[PDB]
């Protein structure tokens, strides 16, 4: 069973070259509803679901830690970029999943991983990417890498336009190879979707 | 839904899949013994006349329907405008029997005549394409009886307890737009 | 039985009012029914 | 319909009535309903358009009048492919579960 | 009887209070399905007509009424004086069906044409004020269908098993006469 | 017990002179889950709390028929107002409030009313405003009226970028009315706030 | 119903002679009938 469909609000995806899904760090949420909000804090579920990113063209020239990040959450136009201008605090998990499509005759390794606290990783670093929750994309196996994770911080409810505590990254761990039958680079994306939504503070309108 | 194209098996998905809720669905217009049960007109008149239902209209509600069929039953309903009196024979008669009063013949009563007839072909079903010759077009045995007056004005068609068979391709207009096939829809006046 | 709606029997019998069928089934409808819904594979919802 | 060394990933979106052109990106049709799918073992994939409207009905033809349609769009997009270049995406329609037609007219020119 | 007049609460006192007595109240007549069940004239006519009950005049018994209302629902019966045969379509038909013969046909039988037509709306319950656009007027899809004949004479539209909702206001002649209106009342000759 | 207080959301008003709650053509909702929507719609209390307009200046000058009307929705700079730029269809009802602050010396009576589909009306006409749903606000007697109205119309779910089912109305049944001791003008305010908010068909992004 | 007085019934059905009504109420009858009557405070008659 390498296929896999997943569902966030109205919006689905379907993966037929998937190696599961990978949990990072817990399987549920810590408790939503904690003093820091004083039960002023609500859920919005029009904002659980998918929205689209362009990571990077993964190409033959890129080597061994090559490195590409996206620190969420990134600017959204949709309902859950409404709610972090409208709200002063806000908690959320993420439902990842990256796909880098090119074909069998690919050769290569990526790794995707979520990472808490994003810090710059110096070469030696990269070595360990893998003590953070994560899954590889490897032509000749998967298109699609999958990873979920919790919400998590110093503080229970957090400011995203002053800290980003996820930061999904992609690392070339074997370079991409071509054949006559290959395709010559492949282009990787992410689709995510924010999990268990929740606000509290509401601001004034700015007109 | 993920499934085998190839294999052509009928694949109904639904809302649900994403979150939605399948409603509840009424189909009594789209009935085929429905739909077909409703007078249409003919057109193409002498005052000898044998009743082929392949002669109404083709883009016609009844025409087109039938024609989106291979094989069809019904009995019929008829309301015919003549002068004279006028004579119906069954299927497989002489010609020349339109002439006698023996064989049901309808004084003429203002405005038309409307008369109820049964199949009465030697098939067990009729078809609107056939392939191949009887001694293109259709075999002389499919039809439904001929009328006879003095002159016929008008006729009209009505299929009834209409069965069909083997659905065949049925087209909407062709569409130049690019888009949509626009047309004036009713709207009340001012 | 198809666009007939008199809530009274016809005045005439039924060998008059229409042929008579004899004997010796809807394909489309079990087609219809018989089709896959939902989904094929694992979900993740 | 691609040789098994082509693949791809493609999106459908269903657009609502009230905007004035359709999305022509992936993610800015995100935030409409839709499905993302890729190929496989299963070349075939079905997504259901849904009846979201403010009647309960809806007319089947579309009036002179009305420039941008009423009930909206289906938008279909190539995420990205792998030596997909000559290959194609075969596309049909059927009717749904609760699919419903009424009012019979008989509207050709004869 | 004193109450808060600013609350609004319905208030109706009663004869009894000095002493009367209030008697036994027959109210049939106003009784909203059976007042706008029956025919009234329509008047602006073309060979081609939508049915909009808002063409019904604005001072008579049943367009007074039914403009008294804001939304309403009902089925309908029409009478129409016509020359050649008339055809009607449902709501949301292209004006071009009206030509055709498999649509609802009457042909001609004197003096008149009279049929009970069912509501075809796609909305739930019309409207008789409408605050906004569809693309002030009414929206196009406030119709009962169209009709269409050689030559229309007359129409005459009645309201079924009407139903009315949110009221709206409903005048009388205005005044001049310092007192009362004054006309004259049907009385024995001589 | 003329002191009423109203929540709706993270919002209350308090009032002490009320003379009741009107609730006009109905005291529940109609289904909000009909066939239209095809089990699509959401609910969004976030939307569901006051937000704040004047209406006018009642003045000693306006005379009876004096009218003055607010077609619901408005433009609204907050979650209510994004919901109708970001779904295709939505509904819901008005918990209405509208308050003319004077004082007991000051005279005069106002008319205060919810009108389903608004037509202008006919000098005539005025004399039968009652016949919607109304409270009076009289200076006398109170500041505060209340309206509660549900959600209407010929369809189930509206666009309100194209029809307004609701209009707010206060006209002048008897002028103001001014002493030594009272006040020269009053300022009529509406407190309103949307209920039962539901949404169906989200739209895309517009960048 | 209204306005018909018919004692026999319709020789159409139903389905025919009407449109027929769905399902997924008199308001005005209940704010007549909910109407203060009488006096407020204390009579002396």
């Amino acid at each position: 069973d390498r296929i896999l469909t997943t569902r966030n609000g109205h919006t689905t995806s379907t993966t037929q070259s998937s190696v599961g899904v990978t949990y990072g760090y817990s399987t549920q949420e810590d408790h939503v509803s904690g003093p820091n909000t004083s039960g002023l804090e609500t859920r919005v579920v029009q904002a659980e679901r998918f929205f689209k990113k362009h990571l990077f063209d993964w190409t033959p020239d890129k080597a061994f830690g090559h490195l590409e990040k996206l620190e969420l959450p990134t600017d959204h136009k949709g309902v859950y970029g409404f709610l972090v201008d409208s709200f002063a605090y806000m908690r959320n998990g993420w439902d990842v999943e990256v796909s880098a499509v090119g074909n069998q005759f690919n050769g290569g390794c990526l790794l995707v991983a979520m990472v808490p606290e994003w810090k710059e990783f110096t070469p030696r670093e990269k070595y360990q990417l893998t003590l953070f929750p994560h899954q590889f994309i490897s032509p000749r196996t998967n298109m699609t890498a999958h990873i979920v994770v919790p919400y998590l911080g110093v503080n229970r409810y957090d400011q995203y336009k002053k800290h980003k505590p996820w930061t999904l990254v992609v690392m070339v761990v074997s370079p991409l190879t071509t054949n006559t039958v290959s395709a010559g680079q492949i282009k990787v994306y992410a689709n995510i979707a924010p999990t268990h939504v929740h606000v509290a503070g509401e601001l004034p309108s700015k007109e | 839904t993920t499934t085998t194209g190839e294999s052509a098996d009928p694949v109904t998905t639904t809302v649900e899949n994403y979150g939605g809720e399948t409603q509840v669905q009424r189909r009594q217009h789209t009935d085929v013994t429905f739909i077909m049960d409703r007078f249409v007109k003919i057109q193409n008149l002498n005052p000898t006349h044998v009743i082929d239902l392949m002669q109404t209209h083709q883009h016609g509600l009844v025409g087109a329907l039938l024609r989106a069929a291979t094989y069809y039953f019904s009995d019929l309903e008829i309301v015919v405008r003549h002068d004279g009196n006028l004579t119906w024979v069954p299927n497989g008669a002489p010609e020349a029997a339109l002439s006698n009063t023996g064989n049901p013949t309808a004084y003429l009563k203002a405005p038309f005549t409307r008369l109820a007839l049964p199949y009465t072909a030697p098939h067990r079903v009729l078809a609107t394409v056939y392939n191949g010759t009887s001694k293109a077009q259709l075999p002389a045995s499919f039809n439904f009886g001929a009328i006879q007056a003095t002159t016929i004005h008008e006729l009209l068609v009505r299929m009834k307890r209409a069965e069909l068979y083997c659905p065949r391709p049925l087209l909407a207009v062709e569409v130049s737009s690019q888009d949509r096939h626009k047309q004036k829809i009713i709207a009340p006046a001012k | 039985s198809g666009n007939t709606g008199s809530i009274i029997n016809n005045y005439y019998m039924q060998q008059y009012q229409n042929s008579m069928d004899t004997q010796l089934n809807d394909w489309f409808s079990k087609l219809a029914s018989s089709a896959f819904s939902g989904l094929f594979g694992a979900l993740l919802a | 319909t691609g040789s098994t060394d082509s693949k791809a990933r493609y999106m459908v979106a269903y657009v609502p009535p009230g905007v004035e052109t359709p999305p022509d990106t992936p993610e800015k049709a995100a935030h409409c309903i839709h499905a993302e799918w890729d190929t496989g073992l299963n070349s075939k994939f079905t997504f259901s358009i849904p009846y979201v409207s403010a009647a309960d009905y809806a007319y089947t033809a579309s009036d002179v009048a009305e420039t941008t349609n009423v009930q909206g769009w289906v938008c279909i997009y190539q995420i990205t492919h792998g030596k997909a270049e000559q290959d194609t995406l075969v596309v049909s329609v059927s009717a749904g579960k609760d699919f419903e037609l009424r009012l019979p007219i008989d509207p050709r020119s004869q």
